[PDB]
């Protein structure tokens, strides 16, 4: 027992810091192709393999953490958002883009740990107003005219997660009664809201810079055989957490006391909803006619109707 | 579920026909398949009509017709190139395995079957060549090298091809013995059990026995042995039984394959002195000469120690006696040149003959042998202590 | 001459093919062969080949893969599958490492030192073949393992040697073959347990000195070489665990004395005060595990801590030894430095070296993830258990080998003869976190879906292992709190299949269904988290046997009644398991499968629900009617009375168990009282006493197998549970009618009792 | 069925008897020649017990006749030494064993 709580809290609590001296010296061309560059090829070549499941691939799963970790009053922000560049050119220049959307395209709509890993690493490589890379993956999903990538997006964000009730009362029941395990582990109830504001941010980050091309392929992919609208996939989830955060306050409506679970609970939904808000500012921002078409057109509004009675009540 | 559609005058505000473009691939893979049925259906008819019994020589057989559309068909399966960009190999095998698909799912394996039964009921070329004519007779060998080629591509890269038609392993090893189109067979049998692990269950033993009848038939082919290997381990797991029935059935008397042995390096000392026997000048043709042994181990490192003495001869008045080449297991005796003794046998052709003696044994430590040798009337003969 | 063969192209390739026939037809762990093909070969002419220096290179490589797979291959797979469980016992010789040299100026090398951990005995049986019936001819066949070490060794010393130099005529051909075959019997060689402290000091005098890892080698044997540093590197793990273990057996024996001295302490200077109490309740409860938790946290400035400060200092200064120990701040550095020059240095192909050079470049650059991910699996016992648990080790072992081969009849029955010694193993008993740090639910798993793979009703292959394998899953899921819910995730599985083994009264143990039962019972935990994804398959089950005949009966000769009660009865056993746990009604698990029971209709009775049978009455006087007429049944056998009456009893009960409560919540929520209502309106309470008052016969024995009183009980069960007793009227006419008939038949006894 | 032919004589004056653990070297061999089985091969003796039923009968009723430092030639039969079936794997149905059993020590 000693060494399991040993290894439970002793080890792993952030003792290391190596990803940017690995990325450094896997970057520096010693002497052809860089090592970095043989990964990233190695990675995408992983990706491009025709099958029907994306494996679990532990070296990828090691290896796209390191390289977004590596990664992150005038004079000092701007030599800090150089650096920033400066790193996301030295780690995207090789075709970190291109394997990125390999990724997330070969995953078919299946929401996993190798999604997660490559949806951090896009944040990563997309954090702040980056538009070479934005350009770069748009050049690549114009050239190869794929609708898998787009149907991969659609499904993970039809089924990422949703706030549910049951389950949050079958752990209140447990919780009342059962003290073998406490149920520290508070899951069941929003399955991945890491993973879900990952993959919002993410979309925001494509949609970062007011990249008025980018907002209309990711609305209508002219060029391919069959389109799907990832504002409408956006707005139909939004319409889906509003439900659910109205059902979470119906159920802690009357007794006025919101204990430790419930309120963090509620934040995990504040930070998912404010990530959905935040990837829809950033798919309107700008005179998109189009974008703003499609989203007054929608149940956008009985969504902010419902969001603006939660608030009210709940504040 | 078949919701069989009617014309109706009425009609219902339910249809709702959306389309899709049939990419050009597809499409041509398709009409491929069209022509090439066509053709083997065509091919088909006019050699039932000829087997079945004679009729008139006014059909349809398209010899080099069918010759042309093989070759393009084996070409059409191609498998791509491993010296090429990754991406573009990966695009032409996700193409070729479409191709295989759309092969297996319209009944053309089948096709290429019942073609290759209605080839086979002729024995050889010439049995073919009075019964569909010089041109027919002289392309039937061809015809059936493309065929079992075409048979083997389609199935190489795909899977569900060779679960699917698994179930003619049964024929296709019963065809094996041909002594025809051994190749094409063998390359289907083990591009079938390379990929397929549905199809090592349906091996059975008389299976395996008449691979191994082949192997002992037509003679060294590394291909038998490479499916051998397949039968044995097909994808990272072992199956015992057929390990065992090729254990059991493939090295019970070493003689279906090669032998290794390690043997010892026997040298052949002699004095310089010859005798020769003609008419008039001789030499008496009498001889003697005796033997001692200081030290001999009777096992030196592994094996028994090779000792034997005796008298060689020559190819006429020549040097260089006999023996294999040198260095070999060949001393004295082993061959019909040489005649030798070793304590306890006679050799003379590499086969020992046992003798009887006072006390016999091997040419141990202090044996004083003595060997004496008349040439025209008796032969050599040795003495052990006397 | 064997030599001569290098011009002849023909020979050369069929016997290069028939050495690969060799070794495939012998390559796992089927050693019948293996006895076999040594004297088919040689016993020293594999030496001879691996040492003579002009061989064609395709013979060299056959014969030493050939060497390898009949005389180490068994061995070095079984000790790459038990390589990462770290086994420790608790012996004095493993507190004998507990400095793990790093201090004083010095690291150490890899693999030099003491092992003290619980590894798979070696052994290789004598290969003769005068000696009729041999024991098992199971382990190998014997080699000279030292004389293979020194040629191996002074071997690999001649071809570094004569590659440093680059001539123009390696052995066997190119530098490919000169080394690959080599350096993988000296990898399989170190891999298998040989090479002790100073033949491995040698060893490392031509890889380490600052050699071979400076070479232009190509790639084939640069992935050997970095399979040897892997090996290198999972030692140098495994010695880093055995330290931690080493210091951790005297700190706690340390702080268990000081907790136990601390409490006694307070026990004696009590104090009697309203936190005292608090103080008791929290030694009592609070589980070690928790325990421990709240006395390991100190890295902050301060928080929750005990008194003994003392100890900390020790903790801290071990923890900094181990992390300065670790790759955090010279092999690693070697490793690293080797893998980026290999990467520098040209494109590489074979993406599978790629890998493993990123992999090892990886967990050097990390070192703590090693431990993270191998901690989970280490677990020292005791210095009295070692024999049981190398004896466990041997059999799971043995499974996991025959779950690598095929499966057949001899592969099964090794397969149950190992399920049932890792059964009667005596640490199963004791040790379950070994065991599922082990993973042997996970192994019978495998095995259980690959036996089950093939055929989804039509035949299942292989019968009896499944079988075998569902009872180790009950046992397993039995003798535990945790495992339960370590067993939970594959019920999700097991459930779509959990068809199979049914329709059939010889085993009421083993099943799938069974497995599932039992992971969900005794558990309110995994009672409330198991939800609603498969609650309606297993009412859909319920349905198609409850419409359908099975299909099974009617090969044997049954009357093919409209609806199987076999099936039934096992889902509704399973059902009644999982909403009925420790004697309360899961509110919401009830809930659901009274609104799915209520959407589907057919899953009750045809003679109870419907349009056509009246109801349990006529239903359960049919059911009798036909127990007792013989010309309705199969001509041990399966009796159709008996099983329609069992099955409407297990239905009974399952309504009963799934009523809302004992009215606690039912007198205030009114989901309860609609539930309750529809309870009612599907059972009437005339229905309940009639079917009560049958006054079964009590015998000279008869048989048990027919119209039981667990029927009646079931019945009392639901009409307590929904109806309950509170008005005279009813309670006098219920013990007029039904109880005062019964209690008679059970006081006339006086010695003949056969019905408890 | 079992013969012998003294290759080299062992004194003819200590001979095994039931109750003993013998060490043997034997070198087996075909009909043909062909070598199925040896002793010197793997550098270590053959200690096997007589009258324990545990070796060929043609080996131990061959041995049985033998002195302590005696080489002989001991030629079987398949009814004694494996029957019509053989030894599966390395012996074929109905061959001829032939044995170069040397006597090493008696226990």
């Amino acid at each position: 027992l000693f060494l399991q709580g040993y290894e439970k809290s002793w080890i792993e609590t952030e003792e290391h810091y190596f990803e940017d001296k690995l990325i450094e010296d896997l970057a520096k061309p010693g002497a052809r192709v860089d090592p970095l560059h043989q990964l990233i090829l190695l990675f995408s070549r992983t990706a491009l393999t025709e099958k029907c499941k994306l494996e679990e691939d532990f070296l990828y799963m090691a290896y796209a953490d390191i390289m977004a970790k590596s990664c992150h009053s005038f004079e000092e922000k701007e030599m800090e958002k150089q650096k920033l560049l400066y790193q996301q050119a030295r780690l995207h220049d090789r075709g970190a883009a291109e394997m990125v959307l390999q990724t997330i395209s070969a995953s078919k709509g299946e929401t996993g740990p190798m999604v997660a890993a490559t949806l951090k690493l896009g944040i990563a490589i997309l954090n702040g107003g980056n538009s070479t890379v934005q350009q770069k993956m748009l050049d690549y999903l114009k050239e190869k005219k794929d609708v898998g990538f787009f149907q991969s997006l659609a499904g993970l964000m039809q089924s990422c997660s949703v706030l549910d009730l049951n389950a949050f009362e079958r752990q209140n029941k447990a919780e009342g009664l059962g003290m073998v395990t406490e149920e520290g582990s508070g899951e069941k109830v929003l399955q991945d809201d890491e993973f879900t504001c990952d993959l919002f941010r993410f979309l925001q980050l494509l949609c970062e810079g007011h990249n008025s091309d980018f907002q209309n392929y990711l609305r209508t992919q002219t060029g391919n055989n069959t389109t799907v609208n990832i504002i409408i996939s956006t707005v139909d989830y939004l319409l889906r957490v509003q439900e659910s955060i109205s059902d979470f306050y119906w159920y802690y409506s009357g007794k006025d006391i919101i204990d430790e679970q419930g309120q963090r609970n509620f934040s995990k939904a504040i930070q998912v909803a404010k990530q959905v808000f935040n990837t829809l500012t950033e798919y309107i921002q700008g005179p998109c006619t189009g974008n703003q078409q499609s989203l007054a057109h929608s149940r956008l509004w009985d969504a902010v109707v419902g969001f603006l009675h939660v608030f009210a009540h709940m504040q | 579920i078949q919701r069989k559609a009617i014309m109706h005058h009425e009609g219902h505000m339910d249809d709702g026909l959306n389309l899709s473009r049939s990419q050009h691939e597809e499409s041509r893979t398709a009409r491929v398949i069209r022509s090439t049925v066509f053709l083997f259906n065509r091919f088909i008819r006019g050699l039932d009509a000829l087997s079945k019994k004679v009729k008139l020589p006014t059909i349809d057989l398209p010899i080099e017709s069918v010759s042309l559309s093989l070759q393009d068909l084996i070409g059409y399966f191609h498998p791509p190139d491993e010296h090429l960009e990754h991406e573009d190999k990966q695009n032409r095998l996700r193409a070729l395995k479409n191709r295989q698909n759309l092969f297996q799912e319209e009944g053309m394996i089948n096709l290429v079957l019942e073609c290759i039964d209605r080839l086979h009921v002729y024995s050889s070329a010439a049995h073919f060549a009075d019964v569909a004519g010089r041109e027919a007779g002289e392309s039937w060998k061809s015809i059936l090298n493309s065929l079992y080629e075409l048979l083997a591509a389609l199935i190489r890269g795909n899977r569900k091809n060779c679960a699917q038609f698994s179930g003619s392993l049964d024929w296709l090893i019963s065809r094996l013995e041909r002594l025809e189109a051994s190749s094409g067979i063998l390359e289907v049998l083990h591009c079938v059990l390379v990929e397929s692990p549905e199809a090592l269950n349906i091996i059975k033993e008389g299976h395996i026995k008449s691979i191994i009848s082949l192997l002992d038939k037509h003679g060294r082919n590394h291909k038998v042995l490479d499916v051998l290997c397949s039968l044995c381990v097909c994808h990272g797991v072992a199956v015992r039984s057929n390990q065992h029935l090729i254990c059991d059935n493939l090295l019970p008397g070493r003689d279906l394959l090669l032998q290794t042995r390690l043997v010892n390096h026997v040298s052949s000392m002699r004095p310089n002195i010859f005798l020769g026997v003609s008419e008039g000048s001789a030499q008496y043709k009498k001889w003697y000469y005796e033997l001692m042994v200081d030290h001999t181990e009777p096992f030196v490192t592994a094996e028994a120690t090779h000792l034997r003495v005796g008298w060689a001869s020559t190819e006429g008045y020549s040097p260089y006696p006999g023996g294999g080449e040198e260095w070999g297991g060949n001393g004295v005796g082993d061959d019909l040149f040489s005649y030798g003794f070793d304590g306890l046998h006679l050799w003379s052709g590499c086969i020992a003959r046992t003798v009887s003696s006072p006390n016999q044994h091997l040419l141990r430590t202090d044996d004083v042998i003595s060997c004496c040798l008349d040439l025209s009337a008796p032969s050599i003969s040795f003495r052990i202590n006397g | 001459d064997i030599l001569e063969l290098t011009e002849q192209e023909e020979l050369l390739q069929f016997h290069y093919h028939t050495l690969r026939l060799y070794s495939a037809v012998c390559a796992l762990g089927n050693h019948r062969v293996a006895h076999a093909l040594c004297s088919h070969v040689d016993e020293p002419q594999l030496l001879y080949a691996i040492e003579n220096k002009y061989m064609p290179g395709l013979l060299r490589a056959g014969y030493y893969d050939l060497l390898i797979d009949i005389h180490l291959s068994s061995y070095a797979t079984a000790r790459l599958m038990m390589n990462n469980e770290f086994i420790v016992p608790m012996t004095e010789e493993t507190k004998s490492i507990t400095l793990f040299p790093d201090e004083n100026k010095k690291h150490g090398l890899p693999g030099i030192g003491l092992s003290t951990s619980l590894r798979p005995r070696m052994r290789f049986s004598s290969p003769s073949f005068v000696s009729i019936s041999n024991d098992c001819y199971q382990y190998s066949p014997e080699f000279p393992l030292d004389i293979l070490k020194a040629k191996t060794i002074q071997m690999l010393t001649e071809a570094v040697k004569e590659g440093s130099l680059h001539a123009r005529d390696p052995v066997g051909g190119t530098t490919e073959f000169l080394f690959v075959p080599l350096i993988k019997l000296f990898y399989t060689l170190l891999i298998m347990g040989i090479f002790h402290n100073e033949d491995l000091k040698h060893i490392l005098q031509l890889i380490e000195p600052s050699g071979l890892l400076q070479m232009k080698l190509p790639e084939p044997v640069k992935l050997q070489m970095c399979l040897l540093l892997q090996y290198l590197c999972d030692c140098q793990v495994r010695h880093r665990i055995e330290a931690i273990v080493a210091f951790s057996d005297d700190f706690v024996a340390k702080l268990q004395d000081n907790q136990r001295f601390r409490y006694n302490e307070v026990m004696q200077a009590l104090n009697m005060s309203a936190a005292l109490t608090a103080r008791k309740t929290r030694e009592f409860r609070s589980p070690p595990q928790e325990q421990i938790n709240m006395l390991l946290n100190f890295k902050d400035d301060k928080s929750e801590c005990p008194c003994p400060e003392e100890i900390r200092d020790q903790l801290l200064d071990f923890h900094e030894d181990l992390m300065t120990h670790c790759g955090i701040e010279s092999l690693q550095q070697l490793i690293s430095e080797t893998m980026v020059r290999w990467a520098q240095e040209s494109v590489i192909e074979d993406p599978e070296l790629v890998r493993a050079m990123f992999v090892l470049l990886h967990r050097q650059y990390d070192g703590i993830g090693g431990l993270v991910r191998a901690l989970p699996k280490t677990y020292t016992i005791n210095g009295v258990s070692v024999e049981d648990t190398i004896n466990l080790l041997a059999s799971l072992g043995q499974i996991r080998s025959l779950l690598s081969v095929r499966m057949g009849k001899e592969e099964e029955k090794l397969m149950i003869r190992g399920l049932g010694d890792i059964m009667n193993n005596k640490v199963f008993y004791q040790h379950p976190n070994l065991m599922r740090a082990l993973g042997m639910h996970e192994t019978v798993m495998e095995v259980m879906v690959n036996v089950l793979g093939g055929g989804e009703s039509k035949e299942i292959t292989f019968p009896k292992m499944v079988a075998n394998c569902c009872r180790f899953l009950c046992y397993f899921c039995r003798i535990s709190r945790q495992n339960q819910k370590a067993m939970f995730d594959h019920l999700s599985y097991l459930l779509e299949n959990s068809s199979v083994g049914l329709a059939s009264p010889a085993m009421r143990g083993s099943t799938p269904l069974d497995v599932a039962a039992a992971s969900v019972m005794d558990n309110n935990e995994l009672a409330l988290a198991l939800r609603e994804p498969d609650l309606e398959k297993v009412v859909r089950y319920l349905a198609g046997c409850g419409l359908q005949s099975c299909q099974m009966l009617v090969s044997k000769g049954y009357p093919d009644i409209g609806w199987n009660p076999v099936e039934g009865e096992r889902y509704l056993d399973f059902l009644r398991f999982a909403v009925f746990c420790n004697g309360e009604s899961v509110e919401e698990n009830a809930n659901v499968v009274v609104r799915l029971l209520i959407r589907r209709p057919e899953c009750f009775g045809p003679a109870l629900r419907g349009e056509g049978g009246n109801g349990l009455l006529a239903a359960m006087e049919e059911a009798i009617k036909i127990a007792e007429d013989p010309s309705r049944d199969g001509p041990d056998t399966i009796h159709m009375g008996n099983a329609i009456m069992t099955f409407y009893a297990a239905l009974i009960d399952l309504l009963g168990r799934c009523a809302p409560e004992m009215h606690l919540i039912h007198a205030g929520k009114g989901e309860a009282i609609r539930i309750r209502s529809i309870l009612r309106s599907l059972i009437p309470l005339g229905d309940l006493v009639g079917v009560i008052s049958i006054a079964f016969q009590m015998p000279e024995p008869d048989m048990s197998a027919g119209f039981c009183p667990d029927h009646k009980a079931a019945m009392v069960l639901f009409l307590d549970r929904v109806y309950g007793i509170e008005v005279q009227d009813f309670l006098l006419h219920l013990l007029e009618v039904g109880f005062l008939p019964d209690l008679r038949a059970a006081a006339s006894l006086d010695t003949a009792a056969l019905s408890x | 069925g079992v013969e012998i032919e003294t290759i080299s004589p062992g004194d003819g004056r200590t001979f095994p008897k039931k109750g003993q653990t013998c060490v043997v070297h034997y070198t087996g061999m075909l009909q043909n020649g062909k070598k199925f089985d040896s002793s010197r091969d793997r550098n270590k003796p053959f200690k096997f017990r007589i009258g324990k039923q545990e070796v060929i009968k043609g080996f131990e009723e061959g041995a049985a006749q033998m002195s302590l430092g005696q080489r002989a030639k001991l030629t079987c039969t398949p009814d004694v030494a494996y029957g019509a079936t053989g030894h599966p794997g390395v012996i074929p149905p109905n061959a001829t064993l032939i044995f170069d059993v040397e006597l090493l020590n008696l226990e």
